[PDB]
RNA sequence: UUCCGUUAACGAACGAGACCUCAGCCUGCUAACUAGCUAUGCGGAGCCAUCCCUCCGCAGCUAGCUUCUUAGAGGGACUAUG
C-alpha cells in the first residue's frame, strides 16, 4: 500500500513543459525534514505551499 | 407614514381598502384588456384594477404633476419581437386615464394646473391612515 | 433630392447639425470647418 | 475566537475546522479577516497572482454559479441560491453548513493529473502534482458543474441540487459528480505514473 | 452644533449623508435604511451600523440622498456614505482618538468603506462591440 | 544634570515641520506636518508602565485639516486660542482651536509660503515666501505692505526667504529674515526698510533665531556652521560648528541655552560656555537607511520640556531632571 | 435705472473665451456693479464619426471628429448704456457677445 | 535601437518616449437662480394631538453656502520612501 505524504515547496525552480504549464519545485518532507526532492506541479504555486504526494519515490530531474 | 411601510404590503392594504370602501365604477372591458401592447395575457388576478389603482395613487402621492404619457412609461416594459431584438414599449393610456378619472370621482387626487395630477389633502389623509395600519 | 454642398453627390451624406456634406468632402474640409481629431 | 460577525446573520464563522493543513492557507474561513455577512463583496481580486486565495470561499463558490451566458452577471440570484442551499444544508445535517461546504471543497479536489511533457527529447504525458490553489479551484469547478448539470431539465431547484451535491461531497460518498470526477482524474493520473 | 455632509461614490452612483444631532434616525431618500430594497444586498447597507453598533449612532440623524448608478452601485455608495460620515463626525465633534478607533474597525473589515473604487467602464473601440472583444474573423 | 527621555508620540504620517506651544493655555501642543492636517495634542502626561513601559506621551485631540498642500510653519496667538499656519499652496490660515474651524485666510502670496509669525499686539503679521518677498498682514487678512522686488524695486532678497521672526523688544519692533541667497537681513515695522544686512553664511540659510530678550541673532543653515550676531547693530559675535545640515533653531525661554537640529542628532550648546554639553539621539537605532532627522524643535513656556518633531511624523519629548 | 442685463458668451476655444470673460467682469468691477458671474454651462461636444477610407476597402477604421462649444454667462444690474460702454473693448476672434435683458 | 556600458568610431537626424484627449483624487481656489444643499418661515398629512417628531408642497435680502452638479485655474505620482 501507499500512504499520502505531505511536503512543502521550499524553493521553486522553474517552468517546464512544452507550453510552460508545469512548474518544477523542490519539496521537503514534513515528517523527515531531511529529504528534499524535485517535483513537477501543475497550477499556480509559490514558496511555502504544501503539496500532497500520492507516492513519494518519484523524483524529477533538472529541466525535466 | 407611507414611506415607513414596505411598498408591497402597503399596496396590498390599500387595494383592499378601495374594495370594501364603498365602490367605484368599473368599465365593461376590465376583463378583456391586456394593459399593454406588449403583454401576452390580461392581468392574472381578477382584482387587478384595484391593485393598479392602489399602486398608482402612491405614484401621485410621492410626485406631483404626472400626466398620462408619463404613466404609460411608468408601467411600460420589455417587448420581445420574436426573432428581432426586444425593446421598450409603453402600456395603454386608456386604463391609465380611467383610473385617474376614478380617483377624481372619489376625491383622492385631482388634475393640476401647469399640467399633471396632484394628490389631494384628503387623499393624503387616507393614504397615511392606511399606512398607519400596515405591520 | 439631397446632395453634397461641395460636390453634388448623392451618397454618404452627412446631414447632422446642418452640414450637408458627403463623407469624403467633410473629411477633406474637417479642419477648416473646425472639427478636431482629439481621440 | 471573539468574532461575532455571521453569514446572513445566521451562520457562525467560529468553530469551522479545516483539517487539511495542505489547503488551510487557501481556504478563507479560519481567520477573522475572512468573516463576512454576505458573499457579495465587490472585491478587486484577479489584479495580482494569488490574490483570490484571500477571497472568501463562500464568495468563490457564489462566483462560480453565474455561468453559461444566460446567467452571466446575475450575482444576486446566485447569492439567493447559496442562501437557500445553506438553509437546506442545515435543514439536513443540523450542523454548521460552512463546515459542510469546506469539507466538500477539501474532499472534491484531485491531487494528481496527467499531462504531455517532453522528456529527454520526446513528448508524452506524465503524471504531475496539483498545487493547493488549483485544487480549490478545481474543487469548486466540479461541485458547481455537477449541480448545474443536475438542475438542467429537472423539477429540482438549483439550490436543492447544489445542497445535495455539497452534502454528498462532504460525506465523501462516491455519488456526487464532484467525487466521481475527482477519482476519474486521479485514476487517469495513476495509470500513467 | 453637530452637522457634516459626506459623500460616497461608486461606478456612477453617488450618495450623500447629511448629519444632525438627533436620536437614531437613518433614512435614505426619506425611507428607513431598514427598507433599502434589493434585500439580498441589505446586510451590505447595514455593514457599518453593526460594525460600529447602534450605540455609536445614539445622537445623530442621517438623511442620505442617493442618486445615479444602479441598484448595487447605490448600495455601495450608501455604505461609503455612512462610513465616511461617521468618520467625519467623530473627526469634527467627538474626539480625534475615538475616530481613530472607529476608523480602524471600519478599515480592518473592508478598505472600501472609506476609499472609493477608481474603476470605471472602459470605452468601446471600433472593430468589435466592446472594449476588448472584436468581430468574429473568417478567412474563407 | 541634563535632559531626559520620557516617550515618543506618533500622530503624523509624514515629516513634522513645526511645533508651537502656548504660554497661557499650557497643555495644548500644536504641530504641523506635510500631511495637510494640523494636529493638536492634549496632555494628561501618561506613561503607561504596564506594557513594557507602553509608549505614548499623550493622546491626539484635534486635526485642523483644510490646507491644500504641505503645511510648513505654524505659530499660536499670544493671548488666546487662535493659530496661524502657512503652506505650499501659497496661503496663510487662521484656525480657532476651540472649534476646529478656520476663521480667516490670507490670500495674495504669488507663490509658496514658508514661514509665519504673530506679534505682541497681534495686529502685525509677517509672511515669508518662495515668492522671494515678505508681506505684512493685519489681523483682517488684508494688505498694508510687501517688501521685496529686485534691487531696483527695493532691498528684497533674490533667493527665497526661508524664515522670519520678530525681535521681542517692545520699543523697537523688527523682523529678521534668512534666505536661500545666503543672506540674513534685519527690517523694521516702522518703515519696512532694513536696518542692516547681516552678510554671513556660504550656503543657503534655513533658520533664524532671536533671543528671548532680543539681544543676539542666532542663524543656521547649509554649511553646518552657526553664526551668532548682534541685534543692536549687526555684529558677528562668534561661530559654532555642528557639521551637518541645520533646519531648526531655538533658545531656552529663560535659561541661556541654544538648541539645534543637525541631521545626525540634536545638539545643545551652552552660551555660558561656547561649548556643547548635550547630544540627543533617536531611541530606536534600527539600521534602515539614513535615520530620521529632527526637523523642528520648540521649548515649553517654562522651559521644562523641549519637543522635537522628526521626518517620520514622530515627535519625541525631552524633559529636564530637577 | 438699474435693469437685469444678461450677457452670454459662446466659443470654440476655452482660453480666448476666458480672457474676454475675465475682462468684462473686471471692467464691471471698477464700476462697483453687481456682477453675478461667470456661470459655466456644460460644454457641448458636437461629434461626427466618419469612415477614413473613401472607397470602402480594407480594415474599417473610423475617425471621431469633435467641436467643443463653451457657454459662459455674466449677470449685471445697470442701464444698457453703461454695459455697452463696458462691452466695447477689443474682442478676440471666435467669441460671441449676445447681450440681452432678462425679465 | 529604453538605458548602462563596451568600443574605429565621433557627432547628429527621424521613429519609441515626451506630447494631446478622456476617465480616476481634491470638504483646497474661482464662482454659479439655465445646478442644488442647508436653515427658517408659511401650507398640507399623520400622530401622547398643543407644541415637539416624521414626510412632502411653496416663497424670498437665509446662508460666515458650494459638500453634492457644472467648468475653469492649479495641485497630485516621481517608482518618491523601506
Ligand atoms: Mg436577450
Ligand atoms: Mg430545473
Ligand atoms: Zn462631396
Amino acid at each position: 500500500d501507499t500512504q499520502v505524504k505531505l511536503a512543502v515547496v521550499v524553493k521553486v525552480m522553474g517552468r517546464t513543459g512544452s507550453r510552460g504549464q508545469v512548474t518544477q519545485v523542490r519539496v521537503k518532507f514534513l515528517d523527515d525534514q531531511n529529504r528534499l526532492i524535485m517535483r513537477n506541479v501543475k497550477g499556480p504555486v509559490r514558496e511555502g505551499d504544501i503539496l500532497t504526494l500520492l507516492e513519494s519515490e518519484r523524483e524529477a530531474r533538472r529541466l525535466r | 407614514t407611507v414611506k415607513d411601510v414596505n411598498p408591497h404590503e402597503f399596496v396590498k392594504a390599500y387595494s383592499a381598502h378601495l374594495k370594501r370602501s364603498g365602490k367605484m365604477e368599473l368599465p365593461e372591458w376590465v376583463d378583456i384588456v391586456k394593459t399593454a401592447r406588449f403583454k401576452e395575457l390580461p392581468p392574472s388576478d381578477a382584482d387587478w384594477y384595484y391593485i393598479r389603482a392602489a399602486s398608482m395613487a402612491r405614484k401621485i402621492y410621492l410626485r406631483q404633476g404626472i400626466g398620462i404619457g408619463g404613466f404609460q412609461k411608468i408601467y411600460g416594459g420589455r417587448q420581445r419581437n420574436g426573432s428581432r431584438p426586444p425593446h421598450f414599449c409603453k402600456s395603454s393610456g386608456a386604463v391609465s386615464r380611467n383610473i385617474l378619472q376614478e380617483l377624481q370621482k372619489m376625491g383622492i387626487i385631482d388634475v393640476d394646473p401647469k399640467g399633471g395630477r396632484l394628490i389631494t389633502s384628503q387623499g393624503r389623509r387616507d393614504l397615511d391612515q392606511v399606512a398607519g395600519t400596515v405591520p | 433630392s439631397r446632395v453634397c454642398r461641395v460636390c453634388g453627390n448623392s451618397h454618404g451624406l452627412i446631414r447632422k447639425y446642418g452640414l450637408m456634406c458627403c463623407r469624403q468632402c467633410f473629411r477633406s474640409n474637417a479642419k477648416d470647418i473646425g472639427f478636431i481629431k482629439y481621440r | 475566537p471573539g468574532g461575532d460577525v455571521k453569514l446572513f446573520n445566521r451562520w457562525t464563522f467560529e468553530d469551522v475546522q479545516v483539517s487539511d493543513i495542505s489547503l488551510n492557507d487557501y481556504l478563507a474561513v479560519t481567520s477573522m479577516k475572512h468573516y463576512t455577512f454576505l458573499p457579495h463583496s465587490a472585491g478587486r481580486y484577479s489584479a495580482k497572482r494569488f490574490r483570490k486565495a484571500q477571497c472568501p470561499i463562500i464568495e468563490r463558490l457564489t462566483n462560480s454559479l453565474m455561468m453559461h451566458g444566460r446567467n452571466n452577471g446575475k450575482k444576486i440570484m446566485a447569492v439567493r441560491i447559496i442562501k437557500h442551499t445553506m438553509e437546506i444544508i442545515h435543514l439536513l445535517t443540523d450542523a454548521n453548513p460552512i463546515q459542510i461546504i469546506v469539507d466538500a471543497i477539501i474532499n472534491s479536489g484531485p491531487r494528481e493529473d496527467a499531462t504531455r511533457i517532453g522528456s529527454a527529447g520526446v513528448v508524452r504525458r506524465q503524471a504531475v502534482d496539483i498545487s493547493p490553489l488549483r485544487r480549490v479551484n478545481q474543487a469548486i469547478y466540479l461541485l458547481t458543474t455537477g449541480a448545474r448539470e443536475s438542475a438542467f431539465r429537472n423539477v429540482k431547484t438549483i439550490a436543492e441540487c447544489l445542497a445535495d451535491e455539497l452534502i454528498n461531497a462532504a460525506k465523501g460518498s462516491s455519488n456526487s459528480y464532484a467525487i466521481k470526477k475527482k477519482d476519474e482524474i486521479e485514476r487517469v493520473a495513476k495509470a500513467n505514473r | 452644533p453637530g452637522t457634516v455632509q459626506c459623500f460616497g461614490r461608486k461606478k456612477t452612483a453617488v450618495a450623500v449623508a447629511y448629519c444632525k444631532p438627533g436620536r437614531g434616525l437613518i433614512k435614505v431618500n426619506g425611507a428607513p435604511i431598514e427598507l433599502i430594497r434589493p434585500e439580498m444586498l441589505r446586510l451590505k447597507a447595514f455593514e457599518p451600523i453593526l460594525l460600529a453598533g447602534r450605540s455609536r449612532f445614539k445622537d445623530i440623524d442621517m438623511r442620505i440622498r442617493v442618486r445615479g448608478g444602479g441598484k448595487t452601485s447605490q448600495i455601495y455608495s450608501i455604505r461609503q456614505a455612512i462610513a465616511k460620515s461617521l468618520v467625519a463626525y467623530y473627526q469634527k465633534y467627538v474626539d480625534e482618538a475615538a475616530k481613530k478607533e472607529v476608523k480602524e474597525i471600519f478599515a480592518r473589515y473592508d478598505r472600501t468603506l472609506l476609499v472609493a473604487d477608481p474603476r470605471r467602464c472602459e470605452p468601446k473601440k471600433f472593430g468589435g462591440r466592446g472594449a476588448r472583444a472584436r468581430f468574429q474573423k473568417s478567412y474563407r | 544634570e541634563s535632559l531626559v527621555y520620557a516617550g515618543v508620540m506618533r500622530g503624523h504620517n509624514d515629516v513634522v515641520t513645526a511645533i508651537a506651544t502656548p504660554i497661557d493655555n499650557s497643555p495644548f501642543i500644536v504641530s504641523s506636518s506635510r500631511d495637510k492636517s494640523l494636529l493638536v495634542w492634549d496632555l494628561t502626561n501618561p506613561i503607561q508602565a504596564t506594557q513594557d513601559s507602553s509608549s505614548e506621551y499623550g493622546v491626539p485631540f484635534r486635526r485642523l485639516t483644510g490646507h491644500g498642500h504641505f503645511v510648513q510653519d505654524v505659530v499660536l496667538s499670544s493671548d488666546g486660542q487662535f493659530a496661524l499656519s502657512g503652506s505650499w499652496d501659497g496661503e496663510l490660515r487662521l484656525w480657532d482651536l476651540s472649534t476646529g474651524v478656520t476663521t480667516r485666510r490670507f490670500v495674495g502670496h504669488e507663490k509658496d509660503v514658508l514661514s509665519v509669525a504673530f506679534s505682541i499686539d497681534n495686529r502685525q503679521i509677517v509672511s515669508a515666501s518662495r515668492d522671494r518677498t515678505i508681506k505684512l498682514w493685519n489681523t483682517l487678512g488684508e494688505c498694508k505692505y510687501t517688501i521685496g522686488g529686485d534691487l531696483g524695486g527695493g532691498e528684497g532678497h533674490t533667493g527665497w526667504v526661508s524664515c522670519v521672526r520678530f525681535s521681542p523688544n517692545n520699543f523697537a519692533p523688527t523682523i529678521v529674515s534668512g534666505s536661500w541667497d545666503r543672506s540674513v537681513k534685519v527690517w523694521n515695522l516702522t518703515n519696512c526698510k532694513l536696518r542692516c544686512t547681516l552678510d554671513g553664511h556660504g550656503g543657503y540659510v534655513s533658520a533664524v533665531a532671536v533671543s528671548p530678550d532680543g539681544s543676539l541673532c542666532a542663524s543656521g543653515g547649509k554649511d553646518g556652521v552657526t553664526l551668532l550676531w548682534d541685534l543692536t547693530e549687526g555684529k558677528r559675535l562668534y561661530s559654532l560648528d555642528a557639521g551637518s545640515i541645520i533646519n531648526s533653531l531655538c533658545f531656552s525661554p529663560n535659561r541661556y541655552w541654544l538648541c539645534a537640529a543637525t541631521q545626525d542628532s540634536i545638539k545643545i550648546w551652552d552660551l555660558e560656555s561656547k561649548h556643547i554639553v548635550q547630544d540627543l539621539r533617536p531611541e530606536v537605532p534600527v539600521s534602515t537607511k539614513q535615520m530620521l532627522y529632527c526637523t523642528c524643535l520648540s521649548w515649553s513656556a517654562d522651559g521644562s520640556t523641549l519637543y522635537a518633531g522628526y521626518t517620520d511624523g514622530t515627535i519625541r519629548i525631552y524633559k529636564i531632571s530637577g | 435705472v438699474q435693469h437685469r442685463i444678461r450677457i452670454t458668451l459662446s466659443s470654440k476655444s476655452v482660453k480666448n473665451l476666458e480672457k474676454v470673460c475675465s475682462d468684462l467682469v473686471k471692467g464691471a468691477k471698477e464700476k462697483q456693479l453687481k456682477v453675478k458671474g461667470p456661470v459655466r454651462m456644460p460644454t457641448k461636444v458636437l461629434n461626427i464619426t466618419t469612415r477614413k477610407s473613401p472607397c470602402g476597402e480594407g480594415t474599417n477604421t473610423w475617425d471621431r471628429f469633435e467641436m467643443r462649444v463653451h457657454k459662459r454667462v455674466i449677470d449685471l444690474v445697470s442701464s444698457p448704456d453703461v454695459v455697452k460702454q463696458i462691452t466695447s473693448i477689443t474682442i478676440e476672434p471666435g467669441v460671441e457677445v449676445e447681450v440681452t435683458i432678462s425679465d
